[PDB]
């Protein structure tokens, strides 16, 4: 069974977006209007689910061939690939990346998706992986496009591609959000602008990397994720 | 001071989380394995439970595209980290509220009695994650049994509320549902009765 | 009988911390929805006590002797000094200064402190004193050291004395907490953040002051405060 | 324009407040003299009266770590500023409420009537200053009295307020207490019923 | 045995301070009037002894239990940790760390100190440590306050710790002083200024570490040292 | 040109520096192991031998607060880096002048002869490090002894000093302190008769 | 910190300091009224004693322009501020030594005894402030006498001087000129027997 050996660095709630942040119209009826309650870490908060013998198929991390109905998606050939450290800069290895996005023309595969753009029949949009000893994993899948919401009278959300990652505790679990490095539309979101401060913004954009293209074939993104930093406890109890 | 690398920030799970997340919820197909909301096969150990709620946000409306993680020690009070399908229990589980299903589950066994970290022995609980879209960093809370009144009465989690009628909000309330124990836990986001919700 | 004839300048809210101030978790349900509503100065606003006539026992200000119990104090033996004027830059003679604070672990004598530093037996945290002639008053004290509290899951109070000021009127009085030159707990303190301007911040930290320390004895610490302005009434009903 | 000295800025008094400004509430000694709650002596003239009064939050929660300070009239309708504890009648006093009496008191006497700078008298009143943790900066109110009906309709202060029902916050509600003649005032720092606090 | 295959980069001794600087006054007739003689390292000064099999005791790095006569020292609860490396960015491991200081006062326990400051009876002053494998120590005590001194007429020795570390030989052997972030009194400490550049001076001041902090229970401060980097021999003798 | 981290740099051990290296001579009490001054067991192989001496500073005076260090080849010429209490011999030690004590002493065995990095054997020495108030960054040393005078004339070392007379201020006078074979070494740290220091 | 305005730095006296401030001792003529070494007048109350020196710099030659002045209390531990020539005593005085008197003179009163501000009593001394070209900053010392032993043995002054070799070059040696008590004290400003110097 799982230990309390761990001790997960307190979260700076002024980097991460408040909960009440008005332009993102969605955040006004479902966000806290009392204190969170602060509590210690117990083994509650420090042990976590490890997916380490969960069954993957072998093409869960591809989206270009875990949906097929006879052909190739539609759309940019990429890889997306990074390195997840915690913020003392260790590897987590091990680990649990989800995640999932729109088609080519920004259209989900959901039935509440009802934007004109149609659907790629030979994409799905939903990829898992485990990250590898040294804290690295890779998907790779076709580039989303950007897609209207009814938010404001004229928003549009940048290409982006949603992220969930494990780490070691449920202290550590985030879901988030990638974007692409230069896209025009990223200063005007309104869920973008929920992160006040832009330093962190900046940690959310995936960057082009050449070199780990495949030549004649498709680019790559790079984005690292940083979970929060662990350490061992020390002087506890006395 | 020193200056560790800053965490990832946190963005919203957006609406269509079930489709990566929760692929039957969202009527896609699934994979061979998936993570859900069935913690305990039928024979594993412990007082096997039904648990159920609704989720409110700040209008009184319901929710119904949230999504939940869950962790929780097994009947013997012990966190299995080893997630595995074959296990008769694992400690970890996902559930859902849709707009077919307004009301998410969950099927597992009331979980045992941890220590806390000075060795003060918790009631038992179960700790909930909410995403959803609108909420911009998930929301922590515990869900406690309504049933185990004296132990809830010393848990030094639930005495860290300054506030008696906050506590209540974190009671989850026995019931039958086709002759099986089910406990009903709903969550208010926002408002009267709001929830509490956790930071550690 | 006091008798209306002073006008004090009005506040600026701006510069003093908002009522309601998020990341001071406690301020959220203790600070009011509807708006201030302004009355114009009368007798009642512009006039208030005098404490001259107050019995001061001999070691109102001198905390290093005015609990006692067999001993000395431990802690950084220190004076606190200052002038307290008003906006003019007019000293404000004969007003009523009190002070109170933790001991040098950080433990503050009341039943429901429950920080494990100690109690120091010779050290009662109290102090009051009258200011003089010229506006300046003193204190003798050990320097409080910082303590955590029940905020954000690792927040900790920079050291800290806090004061209260009674001045000439009720219009004037003022409860406010001195910092310590150089603490580096300063910008990290919700409550301290209350104050949106950094300037204002800086008002409040006491600079070190070797020219007023005791040679081989105690340093000093130069605390000035400023209170309203106050003028004559002038062109009024005619 | 003409830019003054700025104001030192107001902070929290804080939840200890007790140790520096209210000795006997924080269970600490006393010093010989100390600024308290027992404005008139029994020959003071005027009438003798009770004050007594509970303090929520906008959850509708007690406040049990508040004081509050008071600066009114003697029974002639004369601010008296010289303070002395042998006087007959202080104009200031300080009480609080503390976990132990969740309730403020105080013992003073019924003011007679002042005018403002216009000339105009105005109702009888208490001025109020409010301190706590979770308060920045202290909140200033008046009590007026349910019983001077007459003068409270035409107070210029009172009249200041521009919705009726939130001229009734302030007005203290005669009742007994011990049999003795008493006014309770209850302050409501937010929400439904928020007492009006002035800025000046 | 001891066997001579390292060198040591040679020490900057205008890094380090001077022998004579007159404003620390007993340095005036304790610094030599003739020249340093360099020699060339041998198995002599390149060896040094190693701590592995000294016997600690369970407390002998925890100044809050150390001493203890029933109960626990008043002061700032402090964890202070770092890590010893060499000049290349070499861990040291196995290393000795001692330490000593004042009590929370500035008194310090030794007969020769007669400052007023009392002693704490629960203070003791004194710690030692082995660095672990990755060179990390560790201590936990109370910070301590400052004292003044004979030098000057109004001199102040800014709160410190002494350190002493052995390294992997008598070339690699250093004792230094500790200071706290933010201390006004460090710019004015003629001890302090007996090193001219200033970046050498940033160097001793230890820096607040929040994420070391044991949340409602201490502080933490880190400290890394650096010890001359270690180098094979190569071309020597031919 | 390459620069590698900076050495975080010396500053002065102090007047206290008892306290945390010389308990005893601090007059505190003892840990159950410290590291001092008796380096030879009564058993241990080679030459018993005592080591004194007094510490001048620049007008003549005493200094009563050095602490000083050693290190030492064994009988044979070999260093024994594993300090531990229970050896026969450790080649490291640590001695103090006091208020009380004006003399440090030493108990020790003559070491044997080690060679330098050319091959060439230096005459028998005993490192030392003197630490005090007043002192900087510490002085290192050599101590010789004047019955080895034909390794002298030959050390390596003792032939870099430039002048002869400063080479004589390294070699400790053979004497006798209670009957036994002693070895005097005064250190004049500034002035008439200074000894030599090494930078290495 | 809390920066005052700096101190206007010091300068040397230079050379000629005698014109300004010792008219005689620069053979200028001098004007009705002088401040200079006589501070008894004879009929004063108290011992008499003559005071006489030399001042000698660092490589033992005598310095014959230097300017001294003087401050002491008279035979009962007063010093008398009101500087008037008419006085039997006054407590300041300045003497010199030129081309021509290689030695200072200073005709007074043995001081009686003063307190610090501990109250404990200081031995009898005398305060000079030394000037001179060459002198950047005056040099400040105490006369202390040699035939008050017992009281310089407990001077709380003389004792914070570290070496006892130093506190004595602040003692002046007793013997006659002329059937007349003098003291003799010469002031050694650097090097062997260099004069103890203090900072206030
Ligand atoms: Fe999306
Ligand atoms: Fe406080
Ligand atoms: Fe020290
Ligand atoms: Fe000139």
């Amino acid at each position: 069974p799982a230990q309390d050996n761990s001790r997960f660095v307190i979260r700076d709630r002024n980097w991460h977006p408040k909960a009440l942040t008005p332009d993102y119209k969605t955040s006004i009826a479902r966000s806290p209007r009392q204190a969170l309650v602060s509590i210690p870490q117990s083994i509650s908060e420090t042990t976590g689910p490890n997916f380490s013998h969960l069954g993957f198929g072998a093409h869960d991390h591809d989206l270009l061939l875990n949906f097929n109905n006879g052909g190739l998606p539609i759309g940019e050939r990429i890889i997306v690939a990074g390195r997840v450290v915690d913020q003392y800069g260790k590897p987590v290895p091990n680990t649990l990346v989800e995640m999932w996005q729109a088609n080519a023309g920004g259209r989900e595969r959901h039935k509440n998706d009802r934007y004109l753009a149609p659907l790629d029949p030979n994409f799905g949009g939903v990829g898992r992986c485990l990250t590898d000893s040294d804290g690295y994993y890779s998907f790779r899948t076709i580039k989303p496009g950007p897609y209207p919401w009814r938010n404001g009278p004229n928003d549009w959300r940048p290409a982006h591609i949603h992220f969930g990652i494990s780490g070691p505790s449920i202290a550590t679990k985030l879901i988030t959000q990638l974007y692409f490095e230069g896209d025009p539309l990223i200063p005007m979101c309104p869920i973008v602008k929920s992160i006040a401060n832009p330093e962190a913004v900046q940690q959310l954009i995936a960057k082009l990397d050449m070199n780990n293209a495949n030549p004649m074939d498709c680019l790559a993104y790079r984005f690292d994720i940083v979970l929060r930093g662990q350490r061992k406890t020390h002087f506890e109890n006395c | 001071p020193i200056e560790l690398l800053p965490e990832t920030p946190s963005q919203t799970a957006g609406p269509y989380v079930h489709i990566g997340l929760a692929l039957e919820a969202a009527g896609n197909p699934t994979r061979d394995q998936e993570i859900w909301n069935r913690l305990a096969k039928p024979d594993a150990p412990g007082e096997h439970i039904l648990l159920l709620g609704q989720v409110y946000d700040g209008n009184g409306h319901l929710v119904r595209d949230s999504f939940l993680e869950v962790w929780q020690a097994d009947a013997n009070g012990e966190y299995q980290d080893a997630y595995n399908l074959e296990n008769a229990f694992n400690s970890f589980g996902r559930t859902a509220t849709t707009f077919d299903a307004g009301e998410w589950t969950l099927h597992t066994v009331k979980p045992g009695v941890v220590n806390n970290a000075a060795g003060v022995p918790m009631a038992p609980h179960i700790n909930i994650s909410l995403f959803a879209r609108g909420i911009n960093i998930h929301l922590h809370t515990r869900l406690y049994f309504d049933d185990e009144a004296q132990a809830n009465a010393k848990c030094p989690v639930l005495n860290l509320i300054e506030q008696p009628q906050r506590r209540e909000t974190l009671i989850a309330k026995r019931c039958e549902v086709d002759g099986k124990t089910a406990y009903r836990f709903d969550i208010r986001i926002q408002g009267e009765g709001e929830t509490v919700f956790f930071d550690f």
